[PDB]
Order: C-alpha cells, then sequence, then structure tokens
C-alpha cells in the first residue's frame, strides 16, 4: 500500500538516473576522444 | 507487489539496454572519428607530396 | 444566489467524500501516480470483501494490494495493481460489484491527495462563506426590496397602461372609446373629467 510500491517506484527510478549518468558519461568520454583525435 | 516487482525488473532490462545502446554509440563514434582522421591525414599527405613533386619538376625544368 | 447555492452545493459534495476520500489517499502513499499501478478505490458495501477478492485473485495475487482500511459506513477497499492488469480487474470487480470513485467537479477529477487537500479547504472555508453569503443576501434585501416594491409598482402600472393602449379604437388621427362607471361614481367621474386637458 505504501512501503513496497513507493521503495520500488524509488529504486527503478534511481536505476533509470545512474543509467543517465553513465550513458553522459560515455558520451563526454567519446566527445573527449574525438575532440583528442581531432587535435 | 507483484506487478510493481515486473515493472521494476522491466526498468533493468532497459536500463541495461540502454547502457548498451550508449557503448554501441561512442564505439561506432570512435571508428567513424578514426577513419576520418586517417583519409584526412592521408589526402593531406598525399597532397604535400604531389606539390613538392610537381615544384621539384617545374624548378628542375627551369 | 449563484455563489450561494454553489457554496452550499460544494460543502454537501465535500461532506459526502470527506473521511473516506482521506482514508483512501492515506492508504494510498506508495502508488499515488507511480507509473506501474493503477488505484482503483471503492468506498463501498460491508463484508463482501471476499467477493471483490475473488476478482483479485482473478488479478495476480502477489501484487494487487485491495483491501478496506476504515471509515466502513463506506468500506474504502483500495485496489492497486497494474495498468492494463488493473483495467481487466476493475471491469470483473465491477462485475462482482465495485465502482471507482469517480466525483464530480474536481475531487474526482484530480489526484486524491490534492483533491482531498482542496476539499478540506472547501470544507473549512464553505461554512463561513455560506453565513456571510447569507448575510449579505439578507442585507441586500432589506435594503434594496423597498426601491425594488417601488420600482415594481411602477412598472406594473406602466403595464398596464400599455395594456389598455392596445383596447382602444382610433378615429384617424382620432380617439374614441367606450366604458361603463356608476351613476354613484359619476361625481368623481366627471370631477376626473373636467381634470382632463381639454374636457372632452
Amino acid at each position: 500500500l505504501i512501503k513496497s510500491l513507493a521503495e520500488k517506484e524509488k529504486q527503478l527510478l534511481e536505476r533509470l538516473e545512474a543509467a543517465k549518468k553513465e550513458a553522459e558519461e560515455r558520451v563526454k568520454r567519446a566527445e573527449a576522444e574525438a575532440k583528442a583525435l581531432l587535435e | 507487489s507483484k506487478l510493481e516487482a515486473i515493472l521494476s525488473q522491466e526498468v533493468e532490462a532497459e536500463i541495461q539496454a540502454l547502457l548498451q545502446e550508449a557503448e554501441a554509440k561512442a564505439e561506432a563514434v570512435k571508428r567513424e572519428a578514426e577513419e576520418k582522421a586517417k583519409a584526412l591525414l592521408q589526402a593531406r599527405e598525399r597532397a604535400l607530396e604531389a606539390q613538392y613533386r610537381a615544384a621539384l619538376r617545374r624548378a628542375e625544368s627551369a | 444566489t449563484r455563489q450561494k447555492q454553489e457554496l452550499e452545493e460544494e460543502l454537501a459534495l465535500a461532506q459526502a467524500y470527506l473521511e473516506p476520500l482521506e482514508r483512501l489517499a492515506a492508504l494510498a502513499h506508495g502508488l499515488d501516480k507511480s507509473p506501474f499501478l493503477r488505484v482503483i478505490p471503492f468506498l463501498l458495501t460491508e463484508k463482501e470483501l471476499p467477493l471483490v477478492e475473488e476478482a483479485l485473485r482473478k488479478a495476480l495475487e502477489d501484487r494487487y494490494l485491495l483491501a478496506h482500511e476504515a471509515y466502513a459506513g463506506g468500506v474504502a477497499a483500495l485496489v492497486v495493481v497494474h495498468r492494463k492488469e488493473v483495467d481487466q480487474a476493475k471491469a470483473a470487480l465491477s462485475r462482482a460489484g465495485v465502482a471507482e470513485l469517480r466525483l464530480p467537479g474536481a475531487l474526482g477529477e484530480l489526484p486524491l491527495s490534492e483533491a482531498a487537500r482542496r476539499l478540506k479547504e472547501r470544507a473549512e472555508a464553505a461554512p463561513r462563506e455560506l453565513s456571510e453569503v447569507r448575510q449579505h443576501l439578507a442585507k441586500l434585501a432589506r435594503e434594496s426590496a423597498s426601491t425594488l416594491q417601488s420600482l415594481w409598482t411602477r412598472a406594473q402600472d406602466e403595464v398596464a397602461r400599455l395594456k389598455a393602449l392596445e383596447e382602444l379604437a382610433s378615429g384617424r388621427f382620432g380617439f374614441a372609446l367606450l366604458g361603463y362607471v356608476p351613476v354613484k361614481a359619476k361625481p368623481k367621474v366627471e370631477e376626473a373629467l373636467a381634470r382632463h386637458k381639454e374636457s372632452v
């Protein structure tokens, strides 16, 4: 009613935020690699 | 609870798919950047060598 | 008259589902708008909760949190499973006899926490608002009914004169008419006839 639903939704939201942070880190790594290759 | 747990498992599968897609996009981008830099450096070096050869030919003719 | 009637109807609709929606929003503290489960709350009858549990077992058993917490005048059997599975479960529960609380206005049209907050604000404000509206209506009546009645008497007189003007008989830029008055009232009628502009 409260605990399981709220905790599962918060855990899925935290997993989505961590996945977005990892994707942004990989995108920044690819951009820095392309910049170093161009230089 | 079971349906929220199944949706959380599907969200974890989607997060793994998103991380895999980001990794594959970064790999393809690095490959394309390496190919473009290789083609550009080869074209520039060949142009410099050809200009040197043509200038040496005109200078030897002179 | 619009505002006081609206405030009274709002107070009635707020008091109709005040405590049960509060208990439902208290029990719904984990999936109010969580993107894995809907919320079919039913302020329903007495312990036919096994008959609704038949439809809940027709839904998922390790899901579909479906129970009546308190305020048992309407037992607040809230059910929360899924989106589509909860849609099928709400259809099957309504087949067994159940109804999602779709109230009018915004209390059955907004999120239940905000609906409960707006209903609590309306129930807190509507009493003093209805009292002040009744006081303003009474003062407006006591301050304007005399002028309204004088205007109504003058309008009745003018409309009676207008209706009487239709019953005349003209004479092509001339007018003639017949009537009946008492011979005992012939003196005041003759005084009024002499009081005319011509004594015609």
